[PDB]
């Protein structure tokens, strides 16, 4: 029961928008971090409640 | 007293036999919908 | 603070508003809510204000003394606009004298019988609708062959609007009796109506009908468990529901699992689990057990079933 | 009456083969046609068959509503019965999704102002798989009862409400002009009896062994198979020894894992052999 | 003149046309209905796509009194054209149950429409039958079985019921209900071999009876008929001996595959069984020591 109801959440969750690989190059702050997500430019990213 | 008390087992383990039957037939019937999931998805 | 946000600009917020008002005050004799925001009463349209006027019915409950004339300002005669709100009149009305009701079967009647000969008018059928949900609920158990005449009448009219609540009057009616003809003539027209409504109100009459008669009731669970259309089978599990109701017979239970896991339309599942729930009501201490496993199947519906299944037994 | 949430599309066999038929036959022309039903009561709108307009020289546009091929289909279906309405139309949009446009809307718009409860279904062969045929009428909300706030939508039934409205659907506006609808395909027992036999075999082939030259060489190539999977078996299990979870949580993804490959080839060749005992030994004692 | 009548491929759309036209006119018993069975064809596999109804009508008098009209072939074609122009027309069916006497007179009809031979296509449209209820009978002239006149008569021919791309999806969509999709392979495989064990005996069966009809003669004597049953008996392998000795010996090979595939199967039962056993002393002792 647990395999079935994976595999059928699993239809919505593809349809989810992916993630870009990100690089980490220098920290700012307590919760802002500055990343380099290849391969156009940097971005000061927010970390989630568990990073 | 002791009536009661072979009451009460015979009463569980009927229930308990309601609870096989059901799980056989959901198991037969988990495997059919897996597959036709798989094929769905 | 519920009012607050719920907008009453939504016939589903309006009609859950006027249910919880309803039951805050059931037979309390006191409308104070509903007295108070009579702007909030405005925002009703088409179904809304059924449900607004059977709230007002449920909240003066018990009163048989002096509750018509409470009601006289929504019967028909009235200066009442909308045909939405004698309707809901005559369901309130049906609903205030519950058990206790002989004038208003006799007055509902009348206007049963007044009221049926008309066909098509959209402002009699829904009149048709609370009369016969008034005048069902009016004759629980009565077995008045006279009503359930005049509500074999309304039901061949073949309305859709009509149709749901003159079955269910007529199910209410014979309650119990298990009449040999009302059986068949139920069951054989219920095979016929292309309105969907109307096949599953026969099916819960159908299951009303065989209430308490066990070993009785073994047959229409052979052919409407077996049967095609997808409602019947609805009314099968219901129908086994009220056949072995607080009874926990294991062929009713056996069969209800069977369906609960073995059917494709899984409104008939949440039936048959909900079926199964009903059996068990003198065992409420085993039935967190059984449905323990029903309640984490993949499938929705079987969930909601099984929840409301632990609702009926542990009440 | 403001409609209610309810409304149900009976949509019939016959009418969703045709419609998918049809619909798989123009990708990617946005293909329509007539759907002949009949109006049962307010809240159900059953549907018996359809049949489909010609597609003019327009591309992706559903624009060709000819007239003279619609009233000749309608006049000379009558003379073999389907005496039905023009209850609704069918377009297909492959590839996008289910959802109205701006010239869809305004084809709607010249239907409901000849019937008014006339449903759009909208067909999509492209993302339909074998179990999920994604389907769904639709239909124009009123004009101004907006102001109002109540487009038609009387929640009297939880049957409306369990639907959920489309992601990419909402971009396009569902609740804002067009409020959707259930379907509901409605079978037959005699349909679903016999559509049995597409999945049914020639009766004179099960007792048809074989060329019994192939049945030893897939047995020899099996065997063959399965001695290299073993060996390799035997080296996964040697190196097993020193490896840690985190990678056997990724170690075969992108080599082959020694181990299902060898219940498969177990699994696949015992099924094969029964099989052929079984039809050997019972066409030597039964033909006999 | 084109010989394609070799195979006969239907999709089902055009037959369940077939059944919503018969309980759409009403046709009570011993009314037939027919239509037309729009298609591909100039291949050897006659490929049947499409279908509509036509105004057939018969009184159950002389045979020579069936009507249909002229005009709504024509005019279908036209309408058919224009949604697609690669249906044409390839002949036409009949809802059953069995052939009739007008059979061959009415195919002579749609030959000017059609181009190749006509094709007729039976339809066991209120489902008598246990295999597939459809046949082909490609109406072809051959000398009299009786050593008469040459005569035009109809040819049996095997038909398959196979399904598209996208008649796949509906059918796979309708019924699933009853498909028993989960099903295994070899229990699929062996309910193929009975089921045509029993088409076996059906066959047969239906083959004693007529033969006793034509010994009380009932039916005349077809010299034909007599001479393939000769032949099937002829055909019919003695094996209860050299072949018997070849059997036996590939059996005995055949059964020690299945013992080494078994054999296989044990071991990767034992590897699981071991892994499943580790997981379980690990997963014990992580709650024994979280715990404490
Ligand atoms: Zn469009």
């Amino acid at each position: 029961n647990d395999k079935v109801r994976f595999i059928k959440d699993e239809l919505r969750l593809l349809q989810e928008p992916g993630s870009y690989v990100g690089e980490v190059i220098k920290i700012v702050s307590d919760k802002k971090v500055l990343v380099k997500v290849q391969p156009e430019g940097k971005y000061i990213v927010d970390v989630a409640k568990d990073i | 007293d002791i009536y009661f008390k072979l009451k009460k087992l015979e009463k569980e383990y009927e229930l308990l036999t309601l609870q096989e039957d059901y799980i056989k037939d959901e198991q037969r019937h988990l495997k059919r919908e897996l597959k036709r999931a798989q094929e769905e998805v | 603070k519920s009012k607050s946000s719920l907008d009453g600009k939504f016939s589903l917020f309006h009609t859950a508003v006027s249910v919880a008002n309803g039951f805050m005050h059931a037979g309390t004799t006191d409308n104070s809510f509903i007295k108070a925001n009579l702007p909030w009463l405005g925002k009703a349209q088409n179904w809304a204000k059924f449900t607004a006027t059977a709230s007002l019915g449920v909240i003066h409950k018990g009163n048989l003394l002096e509750g018509k004339k409470v009601m006289a300002p929504y019967l028909p005669g009235s200066r009442a606009s909308s045909r939405f709100i004698k309707g809901g009149s005559l369901y309130g009305l049906g609903l205030i004298y519950a058990g206790f009701g002989r004038d208003t079967t006799d007055y509902l009647k009348n206007i049963i019988v007044e009221n049926s000969g008309t066909s098509g008018d959209e402002d009699v059928d829904v009149l048709l609708h609370g009369a016969s949900l008034g005048i069902g609920l009016a004759a629980m158990g009565s077995a008045n062959i006279e009503v359930y005449e005049a509500l074999k009448e309304v039901l061949y009219n073949d309305s859709a609007t009509s149709g749901e609540a003159a079955a269910l009057g007529m199910g209410l009616c014979m309650l119990g009796t298990g009449k040999p003809e009302a059986i068949h003539d139920m069951f054989t027209y219920s095979q016929e109506t292309q309105h969907g409504n109307i096949t599953r109100g026969l099916a819960v009459g159908l299951a009303l009908i065989n209430y308490g008669r066990q070993e009785l009731a073994d047959d229409l669970i052979t052919k409407m468990l077996a049967s095609d259309e997808s409602l019947l089978r609805y009314g099968g599990a219901f129908t086994i529901a009220l056949a072995y109701a607080g009874t926990g017979n294991n062929s009713a239970v056996k069969r209800l699992l069977h369906v609960a896991v073995s059917d494709s339309n899984d409104d008939v599942r949440r039936a048959a689990v909900i079926a199964l729930g009903f059996v068990l009501l003198r065992d409420y201490t085993t039935v967190p057990r059984i449905v323990q496993l029903l309640s984490k199947s993949h499938n929705a519906h079987v969930r909601c079933g099984t929840a409301f299944a632990l609702g009926i037994a542990c009440a | 009456g403001r409609d209610d949430t309810k409304e149900t599309v009976y949509i019939s066999s016959i009418a969703l083969l045709k419609m998918l038929k049809h619909g798989r036959a123009g990708v990617p022309m946005e293909v329509m046609g007539l759907m002949l039903g009949e109006f049962v009561d307010d809240y159900t709108v059953n549907v018996v068959d359809v049949f489909a307009m010609p597609q003019s020289g327009t591309g992706v546009s559903v624009e060709a509503v000819d007239d003279v091929f619609q009233a000749k289909m309608m006049d000379m279906l009558k003379q073999t019965g389907r005496d039905q309405m023009v209850v609704g139309w069918y377009h297909s949009h492959p590839g996008f999704g289910c959802w109205l446009s701006s010239v869809d809307v305004n084809t709607q718009k010249s239907f409901e102002q000849l019937n008014s409860r006339a449903v759009a279904v909208v067909v999509d062969p492209i993302q339909s798989v074998k179990g999920k045929v994604v389907i769904d009428a639709f239909r124009l909300i009123d004009t101004g009862a907006l102001i109002n706030n109540l487009e038609p939508r009387q929640t009297t039934s939880n049957t409306g409400l369990l639907n959920k409205a489309n992601i990419q659907a909402l971009i396009h506006g569902l609740n804002r002009h067009y409020y959707s609808l259930n379907i509901d395909y409605h079978k037959t027992a005699k349909e679903t009896k016999m559509l049995m036999n597409l999945h049914k075999e020639q009766w004179q082939s099960g007792l048809k062994m074989y060329d019994y030259e192939e049945k030893e060489e897939s047995n020899l190539a099996a065997t063959k198979s399965m001695v290299k999977i073993a060996e390799q078996y035997s080296k996964r299990i040697e190196e097993e020894k020193e490896l840690t979870e985190e990678e056997l949580k990724t170690r075969y993804v992108g080599r082959q894992d020694p181990k299902k490959h060898l219940s498969e080839t177990a699994d696949e060749t015992l099924e094969n052999n029964i099989v052929s005992v079984l039809t050997a030994g019972v066409n030597s004692v039964a033909i006999k | 003149m084109s010989l394609q009548h070799e195979k006969v491929t239907i999709a089902p759309l055009v037959l369940l046309s077939a059944l919503d036209h018969y309980e759409r006119t009403q046709t009570k018993e011993n009314k037939r209905c027919v239509g037309v069975i729009l298609g591909d064809a100039n291949s050897s596999t006659i490929r049947v796509t499409n279908s509509f109804a036509l105004p057939f009508e018969e009184d159950e008098k002389n045979s020579d009194v069936w009507f249909l009209d002229h005009n709504y072939i024509e005019n279908m074609n036209e309408m058919c054209k224009k949604i697609n122009a690669k249906e044409k027309l390839i002949g036409w069916y009949h809802s059953g149950p069995k052939l009739r006497a007008s059979d061959l007179k009415i195919n002579e009809l749609f030959k000017k429409y059609t181009q190749n031979n006509p094709l007729l296509l039976i339809v066991d449209v209120k489902q008598q039958g246990v295999g597939l209820p459809t046949d082909a009978y490609v109406a072809i002239e051959q000398v009299k079985d009786d050593g008469t006149s040459t005569e035009k008569t109809f040819l049996h021919l095997p038909c398959t019921i196979e399904a598209e791309e996208a008649e796949e999806i509906g059918v796979e969509h309708l019924l699933r209900d009853v498909r028993d999709q989960a099903a295994g392979g070899l229990s699929i495989r062996l309910t193929n071999q009975l089921k045509s064990l029993k088409g076996l005996q059906s066959k047969l069966k239906d083959v004693v009876e007529y033969l006793d009809k034509v010994i009380n003669k009932e039916l005349p004597i077809n010299h034909t008929i007599l001479g393939k049953l000769q032949d099937v008996f002829n055909l019919l392998p003695n094996l209860g001996n050299n072949l018997q000795k070849a059997l036996t010996v590939k059996t005995n090979d055949e059964l020690m595959v299945i013992y080494i595939s078994n054999l296989v199967r044990s071991i990767i039962a034992f590897d699981d069984l071991i892994e499943n056993k580790i997981q379980n002393k690990k997963i014990q002792e992580q709650r024994v020591k979280d715990k404490q």
